[PDB]
Order: C-alpha cells, then structure tokens, then sequence
C-alpha cells in the first residue's frame, strides 16, 4: 500500500546535521543540477514505521496509537538510553543516498521498537508497517524528488560524488522524540514535516529522577573513549 | 569489565579535579591494584524439586468382544480290532466220471514199489484202497531227482502233488508270523503234502533238500482221475450184477444204488467155505465170479440119524447168488456154501438191505403179476 | 397227504422251467442303480432298485469275457439254470436274468437283515428249541431240493441269511447239481465235508443230510464236530466218524446227530427207507409244526438288524456260447 | 586530554589483550607515567614600552581641491630701493636748560688731563669752550680698560660715546658695501666718535684693541647737559649785568639777549692798560668783578703843555661800566683804564651795538622822562 | 602799515587760541577713508573724504598708546597746539583734532600737488627768480610765525609742498616751539643747522634765517653751501662759515646769502636792527611784490602733477595725560 504517514524520530544533533549539510554542499559544488534531489534543510529523520491514515477519526486514531506506544518504548530500553550512531554512506540501487546507522546492540532494540509500533496500530484498527525488512537508514538525496534529472541523462547518484564521506562519523542520536508526521501536508516553517502529535520517550530519560547528579557522564566519556579506540 | 573499571577511575577524576591524570591514574589503579578481596562465596547446591499437579481428562469408549473356543485330546490305538472276516469252499477239478475211452509210465523195481507202499499204509486217501486201484496209483508216481540245497516245496506254494522220499535228507521249515523255525528233517524216509490230492491249497511249511536225493511224486488230477474213474467202474459193475438178479428187477435206480454204494466184495480161494452150515444167516451173496457148491449134510430129515456125510444141493455160477434165505426168514442155514475154484462174491448184509430198503418180501410184492413166480422160487422145489 | 400233492406239482412246474430256462427276461434300463457291496474277493455284486413297481434287488455283474478263467465256467451257466427252475420259501430267489455283450447279470431278491454265521459266533451257540427251529427250516428246503434230485453240497452258516422275519434264506448255488445216479466233484467246506466225498466213493443226496448233522451240532455247540487246526486233521477225523458231545446236548439231539453224523450209509438218517421222514419224526423235533414253519407262521427267536459306473460294449462278445442263459 | 587518556589504555587493551584489566592499568599508566618531555618555549624582551592605545576605527571621506603655483629662480635680492635718498631730520635729547637744583666723579692725574686737554684741542665742540667747560667736561670723562681683541665699536652700531686713547693700540676697520678693509692703527694716541656727542647715529667703523689698553670715554647725554647747563647759566649772569645798566633799562627783553648772544669776557692781571688814552674808542666795559682805575694826563686842558703825569678821574667797581662815551661819540678816547686788581669785564663792540639795537642815543629817549638825566649822566660833571 | 595791522590781529588770533587750544573737535563719523599713503617709517597718514561737504584731508593716526617711546611725547602734544593756534596761506592747516581710546588724530589740509624736493632734484637747480619766488613765500611765512615767538627749526626742500596753484605749502611742525628767550635743543637737519645750535651756545629766531640762507642757495646751486660725505666736516664746515658760490650766481644773490650765512650774529640779515626787512629791501628782491606774493595772486613758474581698517579699543587708554588735546 501506498503510506501518507509515519512515525519520525527526528535528527536534533545539530553536528548530524550539519556534517549532512556539507555532504549536500559538496556534492552541488560537483555538480550543481544535483539541487532539487537533496532533501531539505531541516528535515532530515529517521522512519520508523509508515502507515494510512485516510480521515479526521484515523488521524486521531493515530495520535492515540502513538500515545499509547509510550510506555511500550520505555519497557523494550529497560532504563538504558537508545542511541543511533551515523557513521558513512550508502545507497538504494543509486536513486537514493543515505548516511547508515552504524551496526550494534542500539539495531535490534529500534527494530523492536519497530515492530511494538506496528502491532500496537494496527490493534487501533490502522494499516501500518510494511512486509520488508527494517532497514533504518537517514535519507540525504533522492533522485526522483527531481524527475529533469532522468530528462537530461543523470540517471544514478555517482558513488565518487560522496567519496570523501565514506567513513565519516556524522554523530549519534539519543532518542527521545518520536512524531507521527504526515508525508503530504505542507513541511512547518523550520523545513521538518507536518507534525499532527508528538511523545517523548525520556523521563527525560532517567532511572531516577534526581541528579546523580553527573554520575552518569563518566559512563558517557568511558564509553565513547572506547568506541573511538576501535 | 573495561567499561566499568574505566569508570570507577573516571568518576574520581570527575570528583577530584586532580591536574596529572597519568599520576592519578597510577594511584588509583594500583590502590584498585592490590585486588585484595574481603568476602568470597563459593557454594555447592542440593537438588530442588518443585511440585505441581496436573489437570484432569476424559476418555469415553465402550467395547464388546465376541469368541468361542473348543478343544480335543486324543488316546493309545488299542484296543485292536479283533474280528475275523471269512472262511472259504474248496472245490477239486471236475471230471467226466464215465469212462471215456481207454486213450503214464513210471517204471519201478520190486523193493521200490513195495517201499511205496509201507510208506503209503496209514495216508488216509491210500489207507483203504482196494489192490488194484493202489497199483494204478503207484504206477502213475513220477520220479523226481534233487539235488542238495534244492526246495522241494515252498511255504505258500500252490500245491500239486504229494511227495514220497526215496533217497536223500531234508529238513522242514515252518514260518509263524515274522519267524522261521527248522523244525525237523527226513532222513530218507517220510511223505508230505497229502493234501494237494485233495484240492489246490497253499504249501504250509518248505522242504528243503540237504543232499542229492530222489523223490516219489503223485499229480492230484492224475491222482483223482485214476480212482473216481476206477470207482465209477466198480459200481457201473456192481449195478449189473444187481439188476440181473430178478429177485430185485422191481427195484427203481435209485434203490440199487443205495446198495452199490454198501455192498461188500470177498475173494474165495478154491474149497474154502463160504457159508456153514447151522450158523445165522445174516446176508446174501451174488457170484461174480466162479463157482460155489452148496452142500447138506442129510440129518435134519426126520427124527435123529442119518446120512452124516456131504451132499450137493445146488451148484451156482457167475451172475447166479445163494443164501437168499436170509432176506425172508430168521432160521440157521440150511446148508454149507464152498468156493468151487477161485470165486468173488458180492456180500450184503440182510440188516442194512432192510434198513434201506424195508423187507424183502414187499420189493417181491410190488410187482403182483409176478409174485406168485417169486415167490415159488423162494420157497420152492428147485 | 399235501407232501405228496405239493411235491407232484413241484416238480411239474421244476421239469418244466428246467426243460425251457426263461433266458434274458427283464431290461437292464427298468433298474436303476444304489449302493455297491459285492466285492469281497470274486464277482462284482451291486445293489439296485425298480422302475415301475420301484423294488430292491440284488445284481450279480458276471462279465461275459471275465468268464473262461477261474475254476469253471459252467458250475455257474449251470447254477442259473438251477435258480431260475426252483421256487420256495427258504430259497433265495433268481428275480430277473439278463445278458449281451454285457452279458450276465443276475437280478436276485434282497433281504435287508443278516447273516447266520455272524450272529451265531456273536452270541456263541443258539439254545436247542432255537436251533431246532432254523433246522427245521433245512430239512424242509432239503427234502423239496432232493425231490427234483439237486443236491445243494455247501451248508454251512456262512451259506445262510436271516431274513427280516427272522427265518432262513438260502443263498450261494455254486456247488448245486441236478443227479439223477452219482456224482463225483470234491467240493464244499472242509468242515462240512461227507467221508464220502473225501474218499471219492461217488454219492448223492447223502451228503446234504450229514452237512445237516455238521451244521445243527455247530448251532448247539458253537463249533463244528470235527474241528481242528489242520485241514488233513478235519478230515482224518471225519472219516473215523467218532464224535464227543458238550455236556449240555440233550439226549434227543445226540440221538439224532448220532444218526446224521453216520459214517455207515445203511445207518443215516435221510438215506434210509423212510427218507426224510427218519428225521421229522425223531423225538427231537417232536414239538415241531412243519407246515407251521413252511408257511413261516411260527415266531422266529431272533429279528435281524434292518462304488463306481460300469457300462457295455456296444458289442456283445462270448455271447457264441453263452446262448444259453 | 581525558577521552585521549582513556582510548590510549583502550587501544593497548585491544592490541595486547591482558586478562588482567588491573595489572594492564597500573604497567601502562607507570610506564606513560614519566611522560617526557612536556613542552619547549624561548623567552625573550618584548622589549616592554610604554605606547599609545594602538587601534581606531577609520573614517572614510570624500574631498577635491584646486592650486596655483608659482615657480621661481632664487636670489638674495639683497640690495633693494633705497628710493631715497631723502634726507632725514636729526634730534638731541631734550633737556631743562635752567639749572634744575645742584643735584659724575672719575680721578685723573695731572699728566692724564692735561693728555686729555692735548687730544681735545682740534675737535670743534671742545676747541673754543671756555677754561671751565672743559673743566668738568674732563672731570665727567669715564675711564674704559680694554683688553686685546675687543671691540670698542662696531660699524653701524648706535653711538653714544667719544672716546680718547689712554694707553694700548687699535686696529680701524671700515666695511663698504660687501668689503671690510683695515685701514689704519692707533698706537696709544688718537680719539674717535666725536659725532656721538651730538645725536645718536650709526658708527661710522670698528675699532678693535690689539693690545691691553685704555680709554677716556664721554657720554653725549652727560657732555650736553654740563654745556647748555653752563652756557645757560653764563646768559642768565650777562642778562644781569647789563639789566643793572641804567643806560640799558629801556631795552627790551629780547634785546638785551642780542647782546648777551655776542658780547665779550676778558681777564685783566692788576695794573694791567684796558683803554689807553688817545686810541679809537670801539667798545665799552661792564666790571662783573675787580676795579678799573681811569687815569687822565692833563695836558689836553688849555693850549700846549702841563701836568704830563697821571691823575684819578673815576673808580669803578662791580657793576659799573666804563668807555659809555664810544656809544655815543667818535673821538679819541678821553682817559686811559688800569685794572686795579684782577678784573673780569663784559666788552660789547659800538658798531655791533649799533647793528643790533640802531644808535646808543634813540635808546636813551625811548623814555622821554629819564632822557634829561640820561643826557647829564654821559655828558654831565661826574 | 598794514603790516603791523596784520600781526597785530595776527597776534590777537593766535594768543586766543595758544591759551585755548581747540581741543577734539570733529568727529571720526563724519570722515570715512580713501586710499592709505602713510608709511615711510613712522606715523600712519591715510586720506580721507568728508560727508556733507565731501572733501579731502590728511588724517594722521597716531596710537594713543603707540606714544611713550620713540623720542618724546610732547613735541606732539605741541605741535598739535600750534598747528591749531596758527593761520598763515603758505603753512598746512590742522583741519579737525579728535581723539578718545584711539586718541589723537589730526585731519591735516590736503594739496594733491608734488614735493619740493622731487622738483629741485629733478631739474637740478630754479633759476634765480623762480628762486625768488619761493623764497619771498618763506621769508613772510617766518615774519608771521616770529611775530609769534614761534621758530620752524626745520626748514628744508622736504619739508616742503608745491600746491597745485604753484605756491609753496609748509609742512612737517615737529621742531616748531614757541620760544620768548632762548632754546637749547639740538635738532634739524644737517645741511640746515646753524652753528650756535651745533655749538649749544643757545638761539631763538636767528637760525631760522640761517635756515633760509642754506635753503636759497641750494635752489639757485642745485646743491647745499656746507655739503660733504661726513656729518663731520659739514659742521666743521658750517662752523668756518666759508662759502663758495657758483660761479653764475648774480651779485645781489651772493650779497644776500653773505648776509643770511653769518656765523657772525652781530651781521646776520633777520636778527639786526630792522630784522627782516632787511631781507625784505635787499636788492635780489626789488622785483619782488610781497603783497601780491601774499594774495598768491603772481604767476608760479611751475604747476605740479594732480591698505587696511583699523578700529579703536572701545576703552579709553592713555587718556590719562594726553587730555590737553
């Protein structure tokens, strides 16, 4: 089926922006009619499950199913933050052009996440999910957003254009946010999709609610000291 | 463990703002270093076992079964059966009797024909055979050589001829059942095998010689043939000698036969007497043969004396008879009867004439035109 | 007296069936076909039943060429001739004749009942009055059979059968003859045997009345008068004519077996002057009725207990001699 | 330089993979522990100063302008007009004549002065002034040392001094137009700068001393005032005598001044002739000081001879006036005058009189009432 | 004679006004300013026009506060009351005086005519009646200003005026001083001093006519009677009284300036009984009509040729001794 909306979980790291925004730009210096396949700024995310909503009742519906993941969402993290490190480029068959998520245990909990999302929609009655296999990826191009580009013989993302990328760690994202957007509204004013509703996974997000307070951070220093020894 | 051990160092560093890290972090790992520690546990665990209980169910089904068994036992064969099925006739070859028509030479020395007969006196079918008819017989015994090892006779065999032994030795075997007993032996003397004259039956012992020998043999249809035609010749005879007399002319076939089959013969040699004179007259005789002279010594004729000497009544011959007398009265002869010459008499009693045919004087009524004829010869002159 | 009347007439209708034997009378295809109890060691003997009048007979299968061998040959051609000229009442009977190419088949009447040598060895010997009563039967078929001069020659219990009413029949005519004078075959039972006719001194009628006298003792006794392991033995004391006599034997019967069992022809009983009268008179058989037993009135002592498919020649064979018949 | 701490242990940890974390720690850190050699630096002066503050923000502005310019050859164009050429008015200092109230002492030896009047005697101010002008005009003379090499004036410098010559030599020096010439010595002798002392003008040459030397020195202002000074007093004293002149009292103010301006003084020894008897009568007298005796020989008294000695007519004194009769007569004079004593008298020329003021006899009538008694007194008895 | 009828009411004129000096009379508003011809190397003179009557005068500024110095202050502070006190046709006429803060400004005539000076110097020497001409101007002009007891003590070609009707114009009173008696400073100008002012032997109106001597000759002669390079020598010179005259001078010339070059008091012309009509009955001026010379009404024998805005100091200054004015 053909889905109108989906479950965002948006990009707030402004270095994973803004190492994609030089990507974009280096790529247009290469070759400028590249314009209109890059997406644009401030909408960049990552999809976690698309679905129909076909009237005012399913919309709200919806919004019910997202509220009603919440606490789902905070059993599968067991009091452990998700975080979605971006580390390189890939490609859909050349038409599409992605910074990857970086392999690890942070995979299978988000394709969990995935699949709660699913069920618990489609127990509110809404066609959601797709038969394929969860492949969660951050979209940065695509070449049918721009349909001159076959009419004047670019027909594939030239994998040399993003060479330079290849192994650049954008950054990590903590999830946190997750929105139910629609794919065919007019985009909000700051560039990202039309938001119907919105919940926050984080308390916000601690296994206790007093500070440690900082305790933690030491965790957070460790094991990025360990991840860049690798 | 990386991970956490870096943190504990790194929490310190966080707390203490200390301005080497590398000299800290050689105090704190070697005061970490030491790894000394308080309390250890080590434990060994008993089996636990946890009891639940678990739910019911219910099997419903109903089955009929249906059969029938029978058994037999089975016993010992006795008793055996015990019954006998059958007993048999016998029967000779027959034989035209009447003699056909004149149409064996077996020669034999004086001292072997009179052994043959010693050996022959007590066998029954020889033991009362007239002269001639055992001559006959003896005649017609063929000689039969064996040599030792030889079976004259088989148990079982057919049976043809009967043997008398001559020379030789030989011993007799007799089989009962599974067993085959030597039971005795000939030392050349013996006979065996009377009853093959009789009719064709089985062999019942074997007789084997134990040295070169010989043997006297009689056929049974060479046997029989040479008696019933003799017998048959004797009372074709007999009957003649019978109807000529007219005292029995009124006599039917059947009642002559009746004393052809009893009738006696004796042989008189020339002088000797026949009849005495006073003693009971107890039968008649028929002269087949010579002459007789009847004789009366003239005393009995009229009160005590007289003549007391011999003289002759009658003379009778071949076909004639005397002593009649003794068929129609019961008084002592008259007179005495001597063989004139060589004589042979057929003798019949006057008790079993009359027990046979009734009295005499009846048979010379039946024909009345001729009773008064039979009846002056009797009792006549003459 | 009727004996005479009933003997003339006897005779008349004997000589006239003798001189003229009904030959080939009834049709093999009026009889059908039962059991099949004639083996034993000689003939082919098989039960049959009637068509129209549906009866039971005896058939003889004497095949025509099976003929020729054996003993003789016309100890039976004559034997047929015999049974199909007599008629009486302890006589079996010659019912209906046949032959071609077959050839001769004798249809004899059927008594379902059994026989005489089986029931007196079963229950050993019959009591006197019992005795006298199936001997009674004898004399009787005797005296009828010697007055048209046919000696039977073969008595003997295993000769005899017990019909359904309990008295005698007749059976077995090999040995049958018609003389008139002497015969001379050594034939009959060794038991049963006249000295006579072990001697070959020629007899007649004789021998049929000391058979008599062998056969009323064995009924009394159990076992025949000169009885003996040997046959040679048998014989030997037969031609001495000594007999002993169980302690049981009345005085009567030893009188008349004394008279039957008479080596001395001028002595027995049957060939003497009176005939067969020597006999019915004996005080033995003074309580006896004779026409009473002729016309089978009395009451018998004892009622008795009550394969394969041959064809043809399409030819008939030793029909060139076996005419008559 | 945490996070660079910690994934230098981890990088290690990987590579060598230690089962004991702990153990790794305390060697690793020890052995990173020395860590040399931390950092290299050079130290040098700045050098330090002190200066302005260094940065403003700079103002950005438009403007045009327009020129003339003038191009020249260059000369010293030192001789200009000059046109006149005109001569120019001169002017002493100005000063009270009159003497104001007796309200300059420099010693000088007899030989000295008498040098100093010796010097003087040719100039023209000092030639004809009388014994005591140039008195204490050398009194008021300065003394001026001088040593070698000095300049006593200089060429165009303003004058104020005359000077004589003492002692020493002295070279002259006179510049003409661009040219300087030595021109002449003085050799302990000579004077110079007379025109000083009559208004202040420019020096005409330089002198300079080339020796040790000395000189008299006169200042204008100085020598001025004691002249005027002097000469105003002498007028002042003439005026007097001929006020008290009775034959004079008609004069006016302004003529007696004429006279004053050019009548005489002379000194007369005692005993010495003023007028002799018989010579021209020219002038008259006016004693200031002294007596005049007038002697008559009286032989003009009759017709040829007589006294011929010497008789007293008159004896004047201070005051008086004698020889009046030339003023009005022309004869030869009557008597003959002797000084008695030292005399001093004021001498008038009649003719000069009479060229200044007419005839001596119109004055004695302008006062017609005193004109008898005038007359009696010049021609009268006594 | 009128003559003593002229000084005598010559005199009365001049007495009012010497004890009465018209002091600041007109004012500096009347007056505005042409061109500036006053430089030289003392005093500031610029012309000027007047307003309702619209005529021109020479208006000497002279600083209150620039006096002090120089050489005197009252040789002014005169000359301004005797210019103001005399009237004569051949004397420059002080006009207007006024002063305040500014103070002391003289509003001198003005004659657009040439100097007497440029004239002889170009020409070189007057003929000896032209000569006279001027002369006869002079000798009346110090009759008057005697009459007065008043000595010019500067006489000279410069200090002299052609006007434009070719009669002489006396200017320049710097020296002039009213003198009854005897005067003693020394002042003139070389060429023109008498000896008894060299000499300091005191003088009065004799060295004006000493003056007029040296002034008369040097017209007829082009050059002055006692001339030399050294100040020196002229006064020695001046003091010898010797003269040379040129050799075309006239006898009545060299007469009269024998007599007007006396060094000898008692023989010089203007100072002896008669005064000046001895010079006025000399033979050299027998042609010559004094009256008519006076009315200028005698032909002339030559008709001559014809910056900055200072303000005062809104105060009064050296008013404070410069009152009489």
């Amino acid at each position: 089926y053909q889905p109108n909306y989906f479950l965002s979980i948006p990009i707030t790291n402004k270095k994973i922006t803004a190492g994609i925004k030089v990507l974009q730009n280096s790529i247009l210096r290469q070759d400028n009619r590249l314009t209109k396949a890059m997406v644009g700024d401030g909408s960049f995310h990552i999809t976690l499950l698309v679905m129909q909503l076909l009237n005012e009742d399913e919309v709200n519906i919806g919004t019910d199913a997202l509220l009603e993941l919440k606490p789902f969402v905070e059993e599968i993290l067991e009091g452990k933050h998700l975080t979605l490190p971006f580390h390189g480029i890939g490609t859909f068959q050349g038409q599409v052009g992605f910074v990857k998520l970086a392999d690890g245990d942070h995979v299978s909990a988000l394709l969990e996440i995935a699949e709660t999302a699913k069920r618990t929609f489609q127990e509110k009655g809404i066609l959601a999910g797709e038969s394929r296999t969860f492949k969660p990826h951050l979209t940065f191009m695509k070449l049918s957003k721009a349909p001159m580009l076959w009419k004047k013989g670019v027909r594939k993302i030239e994998p040399g254009l993003y060479e330079q990328f290849i192994d650049h760690r954008f950054g990590e994202e903590i999830l946190y946010q997750i929105d139910l957007c629609s794919m065919l509204k007019k985009k909000q004013s700051n560039g990202y999709y039309h938001c119907e509703s919105s919940i926050v996974i984080g308390e916000k997000d601690r296994k206790e609610p007093e500070d440690a307070e900082l305790v933690r951070l030491s965790k957070r220093l460790v094991e990025n000291a360990v991840l860049k020894a690798v | 463990g990386l991970t956490e051990l870096l943190q504990g160092y790194t929490v310190e560093v966080l707390r203490q703002q200390p301005p080497d890290l590398v000299d800290f972090a050689v105090e704190y790992f070697t005061r970490l270093r030491e790894a000394r520690r308080q309390e250890s546990d080590t434990f060994i665990v008993s089996p636990t076992t946890f009891h639940t209980q678990e739910s019911s169910a219910v099997p419903v089904i109903e089955e009929d079964g249906e059969s029938d068994s029978d058994s037999e036992d089975a016993d010992l064969e006795v008793p055996v059966p015990s019954k006998f099925t059958r007993r048999v006739s016998v029967c000779a070859e027959t034989f035209n009797p009447d003699e056909e028509e004149e149409d064996v030479v077996h020669p034999k020395t004086d001292e072997q024909r009179c052994r043959l007969q010693e050996a022959c006196k007590d066998i029954l079918l020889f033991k009362n055979l007239d002269q001639e008819q055992l001559s006959q017989v003896l005649d017609a015994m063929f000689e039969k050589i064996v040599k030792t090892d030889e079976h004259v006779i088989d148990q079982g065999d057919d049976g043809d001829n009967f043997y008398v032994i001559e020379r030789g030795t030989y011993d007799i075997l007799v089989t009962k059942d599974n067993q085959t007993r030597s039971v005795g032996q000939y030392d050349n003397r013996g006979s065996f095998g009377e009853l093959a004259l009789m009719y064709n039956t089985p062999r019942a012992a074997t007789i084997i010689a134990t040295s070169e020998g010989s043997l006297w043999g009689l056929d049974r249809v060479t046997f029989r043939r040479i008696i019933v035609k003799n017998n048959a010749k004797k009372r074709k005879m007999f009957e003649s000698f019978i109807e000529s007399v007219p005292l029995f002319k009124s006599l039917e076939m059947s009642e002559r036969m009746k004393i052809v089959d009893v009738i006696g013969e004796k042989i008189y040699k020339d002088g000797e007497r026949i009849i005495a004179q006073g003693e009971k007259a107890d039968s008649f005789y028929i002269i087949e043969s010579g002459e007789v002279s009847i004789l009366i010594r003239s005393k009995t004729k009229s009160n005590k004396n007289g003549g007391n000497q011999e003289v002759e009544i009658a003379h009778c011959h071949k076909g004639q008879y005397f002593g009649e007398l003794a068929l129609v009265t019961n008084k002592p002869r008259a007179a005495s009867a001597y063989a004139v010459g060589d004589v042979k008499c057929l003798v019949m009693d006057v008790q079993a004439f009359e027990r046979l045919l009734g009295p005499c004087m009846d048979i010379m009524k039946r024909n009345i035109s001729h009773y008064e004829e039979q009846l002056v010869k009797m009792f006549g002159s003459n | 007296e009727s004996v005479k009347e009933f003997l003339a007439k006897a005779k008349e209708d004997f000589l006239k069936k003798w001189e003229t034997p009904s030959q080939n009378t009834a049709q093999l295809d009026q009889f059908d076909r039962i059991k099949t109890l004639g083996t034993g060691s000689f003939g082919r003997v098989m039960l049959v039943k009637h068509k129209e009048s549906g009866n039971h007979y005896a058939m003889k299968i004497l095949d025509k060429q099976k003929v020729v061998k054996l003993k003789q040959i016309e100890h039976t051609l004559n034997e047929k001739r015999i049974l199909q000229a007599v008629n009486f009442p302890f006589l079996v009977k010659l019912e209906f004749s046949f032959k071609d190419n077959s050839n001769l088949y004798m249809v004899m009447e059927y008594v379902a009942g059994g026989e005489m040598f089986s029931h007196l060895r079963r229950i050993g010997r019959f009591s006197e009055p019992h005795a006298r009563f199936y001997a009674a039967q004898i004399v009787l078929t005797f005296e009828y059979l010697h007055s048209l001069d046919l000696i039977y020659r073969d008595l003997k219990p295993e000769n005899l059968l017990i019909d359904q009413q309990g008295y005698i029949q007749v059976t077995d005519f090999g040995f049958a003859k018609r003389v008139k004078g002497r015969t001379w075959t050594l034939c009959g039972t060794p038991e049963y045997l006249a000295p006579e006719i072990i001697l070959s001194k020629g007899y007649n009628k004789a021998v049929d009345w000391w058979a008599l006298g062998v056969l009323i003792y064995e009924m009394a006794a159990g076992y025949p008068p000169f009885f003996a392991d040997q046959p040679i033995q048998i014989y030997e004391k037969i031609v001495s004519g000594k007999v002993r006599f169980p302690s049981h034997f009345s005085s009567d019967l030893k009188d008349l077996l004394r008279n039957l069992l008479q080596v001395d022809l001028t002595k027995r009983f049957g060939n003497l002057k009176n005939g067969v009268n020597d006999i019915k008179n004996h005080k033995w058989f003074a309580t006896t009725d004779w026409i009473a037993i002729y016309q089978r009135k009395v009451e018998a002592p004892f009622i008795p207990k009550f394969e394969e498919e041959i064809r043809v020649s399409i030819n008939e064979k030793c029909g060139k001699e076996f005419t008559e018949f």
